[PDB]
């Protein structure tokens, strides 16, 4: 029998740090020799894309979807995905969290 | 005898609700209240 | 027609408006449902607008509750005791915006 | 008859905030609470516990505060009335129809804490006046003047 | 007012007299009927039409002197 | 009068049975597997109907025509009866000519 390790949250904020994260993996993956301009390096060839992404991915807890991985053309690009961040909550807690003014009052029946 | 209708009291209902106040069969009697209730109107 | 329907004189609650105005809705509950197509409407403005509308208007309370029901609802309690009940099924959000600022100006 | 509070939409805290910002008073929160809860309430909950302030400082304030208030407005705008019809024009306003009927449309009776629905009248009429007594803690002799003048001469 | 009047040709001054009103109310008027009927020719058309309206409270009438 | 006066029994439905869950299965046979099959034979019902829409005279002459032979006696003569009724009316009554 195998256990179900729990199920994760999509709530991400992007670390202050991930320009210089993103300068490591691509070291690990694309080569020492850098182009200068390494913003412009393109990820056409599906081993070194899948190898970026999946490091980006298991480190970070975000992927990047199958209706953007063809947007992802460059990293450049993957660099703008993982600085949007993303919020998991439900909307009643969004409704709450919000200002409400003192004669607002929301219940959630549910 | 599939789709007859259901609602015939609330149709007939809405007419004698605009009919109630009459005199004689023509407060209840749908045909004669419908043929007063458009002359009111 | 006047003859089968009841009748009034012009009035007001407590003479209202001679020292000052007051605004005779105080109660408004909005009965909306999370995965109602007919509550979508409602929904967007209680996303939206109902925010902004409590911070216009700090004497009325507007209630809130999201429970499950085909048709959503809004019921307007006044001063003088008075209820209305209002239908905001399938009315986008300018709609249900122009239905809630006429039972805020209403008596 | 039911009253609001075991009606199921209500919040009490709210209802206090709102019925101070529709009248545009500046109340203060603990004076009005103390000023809608009622001795009556007190014993009927001490009963219920077996199986805290009252109105009464705060409803003999704004009750002496609305005498001398509405006979000083009485007697400035009609200098050649007397004081019996002065003071039976006062007790007119502040007597238990007129006080009632304004309490039932402010909404007074809503927030009263009291043991019997309907409020008895001598009950809404102290819970009244217990209103204006927090106001006039609150808010000043002028301004309190002006909701007295407002919310009686009107009547 | 008593003991005088004042009249218009066909209004009076602005410096002579104001009305002070107050929008006090804005309401629908209750529901009209507008139905037309012509007998032995099936015509029959029915309408209902709800009227805006506003109740105003004239608070104060005032009167200056420049007569 | 017309109506119930207590509710009508509730009529639960399981959408997720083996006919819900997997209709319209295998109805791409044609196109996904090299043409051997037909959604029109697919379609399982009368003989007369699989394949074929028709109005009701080319019904009723479409079902004389195919199992006319094996029909009961007094159900031919119905259908004999229609079809005369269905000529006559299809071909000489209504407002477009």
């Amino acid at each position: 029998i195998l256990v179900c390790p729990p199920l994760r949250s999509r709530a991400y904020t992007p670390p202050e740090d991930l320009q210089s994260r993103l300068e490591s993996y691509v070291k690990e993956v694309f080569g020492s020799s850098l182009p200068s301009n390494w913003q412009d390096i393109s990820l056409e060839d599906s081993r070194l894309k899948f190898n970026l992404l999946a490091h980006l991915a298991d480190d970070l807890g975000h992927v990047v979807p199958n209706s953007r991985l063809h947007q992802m053309c460059r990293v450049r690009d993957v660099l703008d995905f993982y600085n949007v961040p993303i919020q998991d909550r439900s909307k009643f807690d969004e409704l709450s969290a919000s200002n409400l003014p003192p004669n607002l009052k929301i219940t959630w029946s549910y | 005898l599939r789709n007859r209708v259901t609602d015939r009291y609330f149709r007939i209902q809405e007419v004698l609700k605009h009919a109630r106040h009459f005199r004689g069969r023509k407060n209840r009697c749908y045909r004669l209240a419908v043929r007063t209730v458009i002359r009111a109107f | 027609t006047a003859r089968g329907t009841p009748s009034r004189f012009l009035a007001s609650v407590l003479h209202n408006g001679l020292g000052r105005y007051v605004q005779q809705l105080q109660r408004l509950s909005f009965s909306v449902s999370r995965d109602g197509a007919s509550s979508r409407g409602a929904r967007e403005f209680v996303e939206r607008e109902v925010i902004d509308f409590a911070r216009r208007n700090p004497g009325v309370v507007i209630y809130v509750n999201s429970r499950p029901c085909c048709v959503p609802r809004v019921v307007a309690e006044y001063l003088n005791g008075a209820v209305r009940e209002e239908s905001i099924h399938c009315k986008s959000v300018e709609e249900i915006s122009t239905l809630v600022q006429k039972l805020a100006d209403q008596s | 008859p039911v009253r609001r509070s075991e009606k199921p939409n209500w919040d009490y805290h709210a209802e206090i905030q709102a019925f101070g910002h529709r009248l545009q008073e500046n109340f203060s929160l603990d004076l009005l609470k103390t000023a809608f809860v009622n001795s009556c309430y007190i014993k009927s909950e001490e009963a219920k516990r077996q199986q805290l302030k009252s109105n009464q400082e705060l409803s003999e304030q704004g009750t002496s505060f609305s005498q001398t208030c509405l006979t000083q407005f009485l007697e400035d705008e009609y200098p050649d009335m007397p004081t019996e019809g002065i003071k039976n024009l006062v007790d007119f306003l502040t007597g238990e129809e007129v006080v009632c009927h304004v309490a039932r449309n402010l909404a007074v009776e809503q927030l009263t804490l009291s043991e019997e629905f309907p409020v008895p009248p001598a009950v809404l009429q102290q819970t009244f006046f217990a209103v204006i007594g927090a106001l006039l803690q609150s808010s000043g002799p002028e301004r309190t003047a002006l909701f007295i003048r407002d919310f009686l001469i009107t009547q | 007012a008593d003991n005088f009047t004042l009249l218009g040709k066909p209004l009076l001054g602005k410096d002579l007299v104001r009305v002070e009103a107050t929008v006090i109310e804005k309401t629908e008027s209750w529901p009209r009927i507008i139905m037309r009927f012509r007998k032995r020719k099936n015509f029959k058309k029915k309408r209902i039409v709800t009227t805006p309206q506003t109740v105003l409270r004239i608070n104060s009438i005032e009167i200056a002197p420049c007569l | 009068i017309g109506i119930r006066l207590t509710l009508p029994p509730p009529k639960v439905v399981d959408r997720w049975n083996e006919k819900r869950a997997m209709f319209g299965v295998y109805d791409n046979i044609g196109i996904l597997g090299n043409f051997e099959k037909h959604p029109k034979e697919l379609i399982r019902g009368p003989i007369w109907l699989r394949g074929w829409k028709g109005n009701e005279l080319q019904r009723c002459i479409r079902k004389r025509k195919m199992v006319g032979s094996r029909m009961f006696a007094d159900d031919l003569h119905n259908l004999n009866k229609r079809i005369r009724y269905l000529y006559k009316h299809f071909n000489r009554h209504g407002k477009f000519r």
